[PDB]
RNA sequence: GGAUAGUGGCCUACCAUGGUUUCAACGGGUAACGGGGAAUAAGGGUUCGAUUCCGGAGAGGGAGCCUGAGAAACGGCUACCACAUCCAAGGAAGGCAGCAGGCGCGCAAAUUACCCAAUCCUAAUUCAGGGAGGUAGUGACAAUAAAUAACGAUACAUGUAAUUGGAAUGAGUACAAUGUAAAUACCUUAACGAGGAACAAUUGGAGGGCAAGUCUGGUGCCAGCAGCCGCGGUAAUUCCAGCUCCAAUAGCGUAUAUUAAAGUUGUUGCAGUUAAAAAGCUCGUAGUUGAACUUUGGGCCCGGUUGCAACGGGGCCUUUC
């Protein structure tokens, strides 16, 4: 309606940020930027709602105006700059490092990482193109281009970003017995090892997990991350994992502890 | 506007506010019992002048003013008070009186309650009107 | 069979069937054809203003008796004449010629209530005070 | 009765993170004294009619009203 | 605008509304619970109403069914948690034999009187409200409280509202300082 | 005919009221009806009864 | 081919005669913006949805267009139409279906208040702006909790009679403080603030439906009540009142609409001899429906779930992939 529009009202916003209902008539409007308006994660709701280092959104851009936080290497003085999956966030100030994933319940899990590996990052090869004078090049989940990949480097491949450097060095391959991330969909936040992939030509292409508990669930190709081979992540797993235990098995464990 | 007639007249004791319960009393209001009497409020307190009407917070008595918000409850005339045992002011009797009638009927018989608001509003906008 | 198509692939014929019959309701046919906009003096509304026309004494149908002092009231809304019934003992005083009345529906969905013969409406208010807060000593009506 | 509490590492930290209210209330740099938002609106609606510095027109009102 | 405030309606009223039995009954528990009016009686109902719809429809499910099991697991834990239902009746059918007096009882207002700290549930009443009993560390000014079974072994009066504390009172003040002056000094 | 509206009621005497004390409101008026219907006062008369002869 | 950002009868030239429709086209009506949803609901349903979110459209009615990535924008422009403003009469300026506010219309709906402190948005951007928004005023829309009393002494037969007493409290008012941008209100409280505790609860009823009087006075088919049945014509349980009682209760009544009741719209689930309803009769298209039959039965294994048994799968042959 005759433009694009700014303004991101309240019970319109994901519901994976967990805002609350009545604290305002509107929400933090992901702006433009890496990885989507829906998938996304803006520095005021990571820094205000999920680390309580903020108190208001002014506390927030005054953080952020002091180059303090850090998304991948770079300042990112954005209030509502989109910081989604498997970025880094990193505050020199109180210095730990975050990687975004997805915990079991879908949500944008607080995810303590390292010096030693926030270095890296991972990023699902969305597509793989010969750009301007031949030179090949991939395009990730976050919207990096990489030229010259490897020639054995596919679409649904995972590549590790030196996100220093910015360039790729190694790659896992999509194959059967690879571990996954699901990044969508019912299943969101989980992670298992795929058991098949039916191609569904023309259609969507459907992909089998099966999870360390031996629950295997089908989800659709485009909210699949690989993130390395079985007992083997690239990455630091959240704390449970994606397991998806069932509400009673949930239950008992919150009463475990008495 | 059709319908207001802002209240003139004269403060003879206290001070009238913008905002103050008042007592509308009936030109033959009883101070006994109860009768055509209001506990009202007024809406604003207007200075009259030549054809252009002034805001005003307040008027110290012996003054002369308008009353905006009023006068829906007191066809003629009348005093609002503010003690509970305040006889209503005289009756300003004139040397002339109603004594030319007339009849007064619509030509279009669908527009009486237009005819009956009007003599209404006369009734009230002229004083010496019957 | 019970009358009616019952094959699985009747559902057009069922559903029609239904729509041609619901005709035959009164409220269903009345709510299509919005009859309470074009008719119902009180054009699909709870209340209407008006103003008095003539006091009238209505003599009630048999075997009754005591003619119930009802008004014959203008509407604002449209001009349209209504008789209106004045419910107390007395408060007839209460109503003049020329008056602005509030009237309302007689309980009955636009039907004649009663002995009253033709009246479906009743005063609930006069010269902007309720008919019922007048006949109390409670409240006194303006003058006028 | 429970309330929120800040300490922040130095003064010069309060001053920079706190809220210009909550300083007025503990006793830091008082509130500046503006005009209310209704005049401060009017005033600059105002200014928004007038397209340069003003001085031209007060000298060209400076003879009109009255030659 | 900001989102819906959601709100919903806490009673339902009879369908009849002047049915002898049913007046007599409500009566009967307005006196036994020293209750304001029927309102209160009709919130019950609705509750117990709630709650026999919740296990009749976990009821209808296959036994062992997931949902079924978590949900009349957890409404059974409330029930006897706040002590409405009993402990050897944890099977869900006894959950839709509930009554409105199993939840009475387990009125602060019935508490307190069933504890002896009043001598009738309209002393409890008027207690509860000018705030003389505390169900923790904290003034409980309401009968409707639905005592959790656990603070039943805490229910006392306040260290304000002086009947468990150290100031003589309101009145008491006023009885003294004209007592004084009466007594000729 | 009109000019006879309000008959009965003006040629009504005027009985005024007659001062008692104020009935008390609420949960205490709930438990003055418990008492008076639940307790067996004196108003039987066979099965049940609510209003004197 | 032109045009478009691009597809496309979107437009043009030529050519063909096609395209939709009883499976309801086309036309007409809508007091029709659509949906998420709301009310009521044993199930099935019925009704509503202008309105806190999503999508669309519009800024008095049209039409045209500049800038700009994005507008056929209207707190941008141009013209016409209708309104309507100032004028020194030459001319010039308009768009509250933004926030307040006014008129009008009506049965029917609030302040020309405060603030950017939250929520976010915009900009060159931590700073400025925001009637977006928040705050308060008005507010018995609706919703939650639940003051109007509790406990003794004495007399009479547990209750009663204005026979007495000592306690308790907030409704209020208010030092301060908290709350807040400044507040206001809430919570917390210095002091005050109950005996008719007058700090006095009301709204509708008492023939039936439907809980509650054959009480007393009044009126006498009048006045009136009465949703319906009915009451009132000198013996009124029904009107007008007093007393008493009943129902709900800070709510209650009335009007309209709607839902259940309604198995009185019936798919579940109506009825059609006589209560309304079988076409006068037959043919017949669409529609609806339509006789039976084609691998069943042996058997051997592996094996999951509830307690060696039951129930659930798979693999082999059996003329069978
Ligand atoms: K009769
Ligand atoms: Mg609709
Ligand atoms: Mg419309
Ligand atoms: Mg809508
Ligand atoms: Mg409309
Ligand atoms: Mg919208
Ligand atoms: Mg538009
Ligand atoms: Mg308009
Ligand atoms: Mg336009
Ligand atoms: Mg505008
Ligand atoms: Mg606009
Ligand atoms: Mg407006
Ligand atoms: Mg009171
Ligand atoms: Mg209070
Ligand atoms: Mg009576
Ligand atoms: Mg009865
Ligand atoms: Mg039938
Ligand atoms: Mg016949
Ligand atoms: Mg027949
Ligand atoms: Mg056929
Ligand atoms: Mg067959």
């Amino acid at each position: 309606a005759r433009g694009p529009k700014k303004h991101l009202k309240r019970l319109a916003a994901p519901h994976h940020w967990l805002l609350d209902k009545l604290s305002g008539c509107y929400a933090p409007r992901p702006s433009a930027g890496p990885h989507k308006l829906r998938e996304s994660l803006p520095l005021i709701v990571f820094l205000r709602n999920r680390l309580k280092y903020a108190l208001n959104g002014r506390e927030v851009k005054a953080i952020l105006m002091q180059r303090h936080v850090k998304v991948d290497g770079k300042v990112r003085t954005d209030t509502t700059y989109p910081a989604g999956f498997m970025d880094v966030i990193t505050l020199d100030a109180t210095n730990e490092n975050f990687r975004l994933v997805y915990d079991v319940k879908g949500r944008f899990a607080v995810h303590r990482i390292t010096d030693e590996e926030a270095s890296y990052k991972l990023g699902k090869v969305k597509k793989v193109q010969l750009g301007k004078k031949g030179v090949p090049y991939v395009v990730t989940h976050d919207g990096r281009t990489i030229r010259y990949p490897d020639p054995n480097i596919k679409v649904n491949d995972t590549v590790k970003i030196d996100l220093a450097s910015g360039k790729i060095t190694d790659f896992i391959k999509f194959d059967a017995g690879k571990l996954v991330y699901v990044t969508g969909g019912r299943n969101l936040g989980r992670i298992g090892t795929i058991v098949h992939k039916e191609r569904h030509d023309g259609g969507f292409d459907l992909v089998h997990i099966k999870d360390s508990l031996d629950n295997t669930f089908v989800t659709r190709l485009n909210n699949v991350f690989v993130i390395g081979e079985q007992g083997k992540p690239y990455i630091s797993l959240p704390k449970g994992k994606g397991i998806k235990l069932s509400i009673a098995e949930e239950r008992d464990r919150r009463r475990a502890q008495q | 506007d059709k319908g207001r007639f802002y209240a003139f007249g004269r403060v003879f004791a206290g001070t009238v506010k913008s905002g103050q319960k008042v007592r509308i009393q009936g030109p033959n209001y009883v101070p006994g019992k109860k009768d055509d009497l209001f506990i009202k409020a007024i809406q604003r307190v207007v200075l009259m002048m030549g054809r252009f009407v002034e805001p005003i917070d307040d008027c110290p008595a012996g003054n002369i003013i308008g009353l905006v918000g009023i006068d829906q409850f007191l066809l003629k005339t009348g005093t609002l008070t503010t003690s509970e045992t305040a006889h209503n002011m005289k009756v300003m009797k004139f040397s002339v009186s109603p004594v030319v009638q007339v009849a007064v009927e619509v030509k279009n018989a669908n527009d009486l309650p237009k005819l009956v608001e009007g003599l209404k509003r006369l009734s009230k906008s002229d004083p010496c009107v019957l | 069979g019970k009358g009616k198509p019952r094959g699985l692939n009747s559902a057009r014929k069922l559903r029609v069937h239904r729509r041609n019959n619901r005709w035959a309701e009164n409220n269903y046919k009345k709510r299509l054809l919005g009859t309470a906009f074009k008719s119902s003096p009180f054009g699909g509304s709870s209340h209407a203003k008006g103003i008095v026309l003539e006091k009238l004494g209505i003599e009630s149908k048999q075997p009754n008796s005591a003619i119930r002092k009802c008004v014959r009231v203008q509407l604002i809304k449209n001009g349209k004449k209504v008789t209106a019934f004045v419910p107390n003992d007395g408060c007839l005083n209460f109503v003049d010629e020329n008056d602005e009345v509030l009237l309302a529906g007689f309980g009955r969905k636009g039907k004649a209530k009663g002995d009253i013969p033709g009246v479906r409406f009743k005063v609930v208010k006069v010269s902007g005070v309720s008919l019922l807060a007048l006949w109390k000593e409670k409240k006194e009506k303006p003058r006028s | 009765s429970v309330g929120f509490g800040l300490v922040y590492n130095s003064v010069a930290e309060a001053k920079k993170f706190e809220p210009t209210y909550r300083l007025v209330r503990y006793g830091l740099a008082e509130k500046v004294e503006k005009a209310s938002r209704q005049q401060r609106k009017q005033k600059k609606n105002r200014d928004k009619k007038i397209f340069g510095t003003g001085k031209r027109l007060a000298k060209k009102v400076a003879r009109r009203n009255a030659d | 605008p900001r989102a819906p405030r959601t709100y919903s309606k806490t009673y339902s009223t009879p369908k009849r509304p002047y049915e002898s039995s049913r007046l007599d009954a409500e009566l009967k528990l307005a006196g036994e619970f020293g209750l304001k009016n029927k309102k209160e009686i009709y919130r019950i109902s609705f509750q117990l109403s709630k709650i026999r719809r919740a296990a009749r429809d976990l009821l209808t499910r296959d036994e062992k069914d997931p949902k079924r099991l978590f949900e009349g697991n957890a409404l059974i834990r409330r029930l006897v948690r706040v002590g409405v239902l009993s402990e050897d009746k944890k099977k869900l059918d006894y959950v839709l034999a509930l009554k409105v007096e199993d939840f009475l009882e387990r009125r602060l207002q019935t508490q307190v009187y069933k504890l002896g700290l009043a001598k009738s549930v309209h002393h409890a009443r008027v207690l509860i409200t000018q705030r003389h009993i505390a169900v923790g560390k904290q003034i409980v000014n309401i009968p409707s409280f639905m005592v959790r079974l656990d603070s039943e072994k805490h229910i006392d009066f306040a260290p304000t509202s002086p009947f468990g504390g150290a100031r003589p009172g309101r009145v008491a003040r006023r009885n003294a300082a004209r007592k004084a002056e009466a007594s000729g000094e | 005919s009109l000019a006879r509206a309000g008959k009965v009621k003006s040629q009504t005497p005027k009985v005024e009221k007659t001062e008692k004390p104020k009935k008390p409101k609420g949960r205490a008026y709930k438990r003055l009806l418990y008492t008076r219907r639940f307790v067996n006062v004196t108003l039987v008369n066979g099965k049940r009864r609510m209003n004197p002869g």
